[PDB]
């Protein structure tokens, strides 16, 4: 199980509200 | 992948937004309402969102799904899934920037915290009501500040000569006038005074006004505003090469332009350590938000917007309905207003508009886009249709219907039914019965997989036909499709963990679910209409988590009290209670004859027995002597028989009753004998004795024959009701009527006139009370053994010694709704029937009951929501941190020269701290022992009266608990495993009995949530001697101390508070500091302060555990020290700080013993509130899914703090594997290869 539509949504909707919110591990930084 | 650590926030720049964004809006259309396509360059546009149809293009040149990553040279739309509509996010270019309303409006402000203004004035600034100065060039001002003066002196010089001009123009004027003249000549002199006085004046204001310049001018610096509007009119034009000023969020952006965020930060630790007092704790407040933009990466330009991002359009949707009508969402009309005034801005800009208009209609963007991110903030709401607020962005965030709490929490699921439960008694514990017409859907695919593998179905498609059609040969695959293949079947309201449970579906005919009866207490459920919800678990690793961990046969024992919950109940209690007893008189029985016959109740073998059982010969329920091979006898006839050889093969005589040996036939080989009758509590010791001696599966079999065996004897028992079964005493007439004799006398007593009704209303509760006792007692000397009811009762099956009571004798005293008794009780049985008024007063308790177990569950709810929320991220991390601290439980306090009531609570399944060291010193048990019945035994034979036991509560674990600390898990019933969710379990394990209670839910809700209690009882703050004064009417307590300070005075307590019982306390006794003053309820936050935590640690779980000690339910102490724990892991800062921390903040005690040490603060111990201490948390996700989601979310986004996912609520929201069970690394990387040897031969 990849990730949830219910977070994509939040993701995007944070996204929409101007909040920069971004995925990264220890060593090297995520794609959304 | 689905694999990222952390989860890292900020502020959204507009060079982030942009590349963010795939096209520009730059029309204000939505959707055309002729042909209801989407319009180019606007909102819900194809071209910078994505396309209406999978694969299709908006004009309609390419809709072929072969080719992919081409933009159409017509209409410029990208040819891909659909889905990127719920993906590809939007911008809108604003023509003047506008700023954030969240860092603007925030209480406080943090754009106003940043650069040092009030909201009020910050509020006229960006809403174009002042002028602000953004930057002064100081030294080409100072340089060339005497020039301007020279000119200013001029210009005063100039309004002078013309001050005095106009004056002498006038006078002259009106001296003329008044010579040419000579009431009619005094009143134009007058009148010429007040027109040169109103010259003088206007003089006067013109100088005082360019004086005020001068000063104003004189007065410059960044960040000062402008009311008058014409001064900065006249400062525009005269000195605008000297100063620069602005109003919007052009200059707010201007004045983040021109800043140094380092030199503030550190001027701010100066100003603080300068002004110490009141202005010292503004100038620490204006510090937090200014010293989190250094280390923060993003930049606080980001805080005001060139471009705004637009939400994908599919969660702002404009789907038609079955007719035509629009159902829109309100984002849609906040976005077209925004994008209107956008356009109306920029149309303004390019016309070449005069400033007035371009501020207002920039004043109107700013409020459009203040809406847009959050609506109903500032002053009005917009509104659509009928005076409705309009759904902001914000709005989809917060709320009980936010995104954060409906849509992420609790959502529907697929490879799931639910229906209605039945009985299935023919189930072994482990299997459930499902109906074939809801398994044949819910395994479809499974079925239809295994219909392709055999040659059934030619292809897929006859398979999903056949399978649709439900043809003969389905029902030969689905059994071994099926076959162990577990189903996770939940029952609403899921209170406690084994709510859930995994079972074997065996297929059944009908439309129920055949649930087996032993799980019923594990659901709580009744077959009164009660629904359960069936889940297929798809994954190998769900398949294996549903059958290792929640199997109903491997968890038993229920996460409460490590007691076997899955235990015989109702019907089955009475089958072994009849099957087990013994009766005197009986067929078949031991007689022992002398000379002439022999004993006769004496037989060969348990199979001769029933042989002359089923033949009309013998009796279940007689005293008969039987020889028994295959079991095992009494501890004590073990040893006065073998005492070498065991008994696989052997023979001995037991004088017991058939039913007994039938039951014990039911127990496994090795277990002993028990020669018993089997009351519920027999059977609970004895399935207990199992649990901890055997292994799990020889209960969940042993317990399913006692269930088989139990419900077969049910039957042959002979409970059955009747008018004739239900009897009523026979001096009921004579003991009622007495108490008749004793009440009518008290009116023959009040008629005259000597006590008052109260009183009498309360001697009649007594006497009508002592007459329901009397009843109550006298029932059970005349009712016989083998009544049903009786039985019922008295095998603790069902029913108490009330119902009984209430059902046969008389109900006796019923409460009215407010909680006082009716004098005048219920004197007849529910078998003679109430009378209507009887009945009528009967009807406001009943009704109040139910008005109260209404109330009951969803409070209970709210306390397991709030229980769960608090202690949700802690697990068990790692085996053992190794602490000698723990606590020091009771355990046979002086004595026997004794066991505690409460051991099983308090001290069992637990591992000690110290070596058990007693008055010789031969330490008989070492530290980390389980604490089995052998040890509490050896300790009490020993002769030591008090053990110290390692706890959560003292567990130097930095995250969530180390395992040995914790104690023996109640669900295995082993040493706890290295990832269980313990948080979680105590949670749920002290939420669901809430339901089970009557003081009560309140008390414990009021415990929890760690308020001031409704009775505030003080506690001794210095340890000495009492001493009371008895005023009018209070109390004056003075303790005088043994230490040698000042004594502990109080003197506005109330009277019927009482004084603590310790015989009672009065004058000439010596009272601890710790013990409680009077009767009620010890303040927590008082103890705290007073003992420290580790006091308050037991005074919290003796308070919260007696709640359910009173009420019936035993909790193992270790699941509420989980949340007195996650209680007290904060600390309050008094001053100092040291490293920008706040004085009377909240912060946690590992992370502020690492700061404490100061290797180049003043913090006390704090006891919050379980909702205080679930809001205070490091992680931004759970904190905002948890309340007031904006606060947090501002609070966080300007820290720029990166979430570690630590917490599983996260992760859980994320949908990520949770840290705990089976999502740990150390678990669930977990790499198994077959050993070379098993590999070898293959
Ligand atoms: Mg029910
Ligand atoms: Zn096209
Ligand atoms: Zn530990």
């Amino acid at each position: 199980p990849g990730i949830p539509e219910s977070f994509k949504v939040l993701l995007k909707e944070l996204q929409s509200l101007c909040l920069n919110v971004e995925v990264l591990s220890s060593d090297g930084a995520a794609i959304e | 992948v689905n694999f990222f650590d952390e989860l890292r926030i900020g502020l959204a720049t507009a060079d982030d937004i942009r590349n963010w964004s795939y096209g520009e809006v730059k029309k204000p259309e939505t959707i055309n309402y002729r042909t209801l396509k989407p319009e180019k360059d606007g909102l819900f546009c194809e071209k910078i969102f994505g396309p209406t149809r999978d694969w299709e293009c908006y004009c309609g040149k390419y809709k072929r799904v072969r080719f992919k990553g081409i933009i159409c040279e017509r209409c410029g739309v990208e040819v891909t899934r659909a889905k990127v509509r719920r993906e590809r996010m939007g911008h809108i270019e604003l023509a003047a920037p506008v700023t954030h309303i969240w860092y603007f409006k925030g209480v406080p402000s943090r754009l106003g915290y940043l650069l040092d203004l009030a909201p009020k004035d910050l509020e006229k600034i960006i809403y174009f009501a002042a002028y602000v100065i953004t930057s002064v060039d100081d030294e080409m001002r100072h340089n060339e500040l005497s020039t301007l003066e020279a000119e200013m002196a001029v210009e005063k010089k100039a309004v002078e000569d013309q001050r005095d001009a106009d004056l002498e123009a006038r006078a002259q004027k009106l001296e003329a006038d008044l010579a040419e003249l000579e009431d009619v000549r005094r009143k134009v002199r007058d009148s010429g005074e007040r027109e040169m006085r109103q010259l003088r004046d206007r003089a006067q204001r013109e100088l005082d006004r360019l004086d005020e310049i001068w000063n104003t001018f004189t007065k410059l610096a960044p960040k000062q505003l402008i009311v008058d509007e014409v001064l900065y009119r006249e400062l525009q034009d005269r000195y605008g090469e000297y100063f620069t000023g602005a109003m919007g969020a052009e200059s707010i952006k201007k004045l983040i332009e021109n800043f140094d965020i380092d030199a503030e930060a550190e001027s701010l630790r100066e100003v603080i350590r300068s002004g110490k007092g009141q202005k010292k704790l503004r100038a620490l407040k204006r510090l937090k938000v200014v010293a989190a933009f250094q280390q923060s990466g993003n930049s606080p330009m980001g805080m005001v917007l060139d471009a705004v991002p637009v939400i994908p359009p599919e969660l702002r949707p404009m789907v038609q309905l079955d007719g035509g009508r629009f159902a829109t969402s309100d984002l849609n009309d906040l976005y077209r207003r925004v994008i209107n005034r956008n356009n109306r801005l920029k149309r303004l800009i390019d016309l070449g508009a005069p400033e007035i208009i371009v501020n207002n209609e920039k004043r109107m963007l700013q409020e459009s886009v203040d809406a847009l991110f959050d609506n109903g903030r500032r002053g009005r709401p917009v509104t659509g249709p009928g005076n409705r607020p309009l759904k902001s962005l914000s709005d989809l965030l917060k709320g009980k219907q936010g995104r954060f709490r409906q849509n992420l929490l609790g959502k529907r699921v697929d490879y799931s039914g639910r229906s209605v439960i039945v009985v299935g008694p023919q189930l072994k514990l482990h299997q459930c019965g499902l109906p074939k017409l809801m398994a044949l859907e819910l395994f479809k695919p499974f079925v239809m997989k295994r219909l392709v593998d055999l040659n059934h179905a030619q292809n897929i498609k006859s398979a999903k036909r056949m399978v649709e059609r439900q043809r003969p040969q389905v029902w030969d695959v689905l059994e071994e499709v099926i076959a162990e293949h577990p189903v996770l079947l939940n029952r609403a309201p899921t209170l406690h963990r084994l709510g859930i449970q995994a079972f074997e579906p065996q297929l059944v005919e009908g439309k129920a679910i055949q649930l087996h009866p032993l799980v019923c207490e594990a659901f709580n459920a009744d077959f009164d209409g009660d629904q359960m919800a069936v889940h297929l678990p798809l994954s190998a690793e769900a398949q294996a988590e549903a059958r290792i961990l929640m199997l109903s046969s491997n968890n038993i024992l229920s996460p409460a009290s490590g007691k076997p919950l899955a235990m015989p109940r109702l019907d089955m209690v009475t089958g072994l209670y009849y099957l087990t007893t013994l009766v005197e008189g009986a067929t078949g029985e031991y007689q022992a004859a002398t000379k002439d016959a022999p004993e006769q109740g004496v037989y060969s073998s348990p199979a001769e027995a029933i042989m002359a059982m089923d033949r009309g010969a013998l009796s279940v329920r007689a005293k008969i002597k039987v020889r028994l091979t295959e079991l095992r006898p009494p501890t004590d006839l073990e040893a006065q028989l073998f005492e070498n050889g065991w008994k696989p093969g052997d023979a001995w005589t037991a004088e017991t009753t058939l039913g007994r040996v039938m039951f014990n036939e039911l127990l496994p080989k090795s277990y002993p004998f028990v020669n018993e009758q089997m009351h519920k509590k027999v059977q609970a010791r004895i399935i207990n004795d199992l649990a901890e001696r055997f292994p799990m599966i020889v209960v969940a079999q042993t317990v399913d024959k006692l269930k088989d065996a139990g419900f077969y004897w049910a039957t042959r028992s002979g409970v059955t009701v009747s008018m004739a079964d239900v009897l009523v005493p026979p001096q009921k007439q004579e003991i009622l009527e007495r108490h008749e004799a004793e009440a009518d006398a008290i009116e023959r007593k009040y008629q005259r006139g000597a006590l008052n009704h109260t009183e009498r209303n309360e001697s009649l509760v007594k006497i009508w009370q002592d007459a329901t006792e009397e009843v109550g007692k006298a029932l059970e000397e005349f009712y016989p053994a083998d009544n049903p009811i009786i039985t019922i009762v008295k095998s603790g099956a069902t029913g108490n010694l009330t119902q009984t009571r209430t059902l046969a004798g008389m109900k006796g005293l019923v409460t009215n709704p407010k909680g006082e008794f009716i004098p005048r009780p219920i004197k007849s049985s529910f078998r003679e029937g109430l009378t209507v008024l009887e009945y009528f007063i009967n009807t406001h308790g009943a009704r109040k009951g139910l008005a109260d177990t209404a109330l009951r569950t969803a409070d209970s709810g709210y306390l397991t929501r709030r229980l769960v929320d608090v202690s949700q991220d802690v697990i068990v991390r790692e085996h053992d941190c190794e602490t000698e601290r723990g606590i020091n439980v009771t355990l046979a306090e002086r004595g026997p020269d004794i066991r505690d009531a409460h051991v099983e609570t308090s001290a069992f399944a637990r591992t000690l701290a110290t070596d058990a060291v007693d008055a010789n010193g031969n330490v008989i048990i070492e530290r980390g022992h389980d604490l089995g019945d052998p040890a509490i035994d050896a300790l009490l034979a020993a002769g030591i009266t008090t053990v110290k036991v390692r706890s959560v509560l003292t567990c130097t674990s930095a995250t969530g608990v180390c395992a040995m600390c914790y104690g023996r898990s109640m669900a295995t019933g082993k040493l706890v495993d290295i990832g269980e969710a313990v948080g979680i379990v105590a949670a749920q394990s002290i939420g669901e009995p809430g339901t089970q209670l009557t003081g009560g839910l309140p008390r414990v809700q009021e415990l929890f949530e760690a308020r001031v209690p409704r009775n505030k009882a003080p506690i001794a703050d210095v340890a000495g001697r009492v001493r009371l004064e008895e005023s009018d009417k209070f109390f004056k307590i003075t303790i005088v101390p043994d230490d040698g300070g000042e004594e502990v005075v109080y003197d506005k307590l109330s009277k019927r508070q009482r004084l603590r019982v310790i015989g009672v306390l009065s004058d000439g006794d010596h009272v601890e500091v710790g013990d409680q003053l009077m009767e009620g309820a010890a303040d927590p936050h008082e103890v705290l302060r007073v003992q420290g935590p580790r006091e308050v640690q037991i005074h919290l779980v003796k308070e919260v555990q007696e709640v359910y000690r009173a009420q019936g339910v035993s909790i193992h102490d270790k699941h509420i020290e989980v949340i007195v724990r996650q209680m007290l892991r904060r600390v309050t800062i008094i001053d100092s700080g040291s490293t920008e921390f706040l004085p009377g903040s909240l912060t946690e005690r590992a992370e502020f013993e690492a700061e404490n040490r100061r290797v180049v603060a003043a913090g006390r111990p704090v006891l919050m509130g379980i909702t205080k201490a679930s809001l205070a948390t490091d992680s931004w996700l759970s904190a905002a899914s948890f309340q007031e989601t904006t606060r947090v979310l501002t609070d966080a986004a300007i820290n720029c703090r990166s979430d570690k996912l630590n917490g599983l609520k996260e992760n859980v929201i994320i949908g990520k594997l949770i840290p705990a069970g089976t999502g740990i690394s150390r678990y669930r990387n977990i790499q198994v290869q077959p050993t070379e040897e098993a590999r070898a031969a293959a």
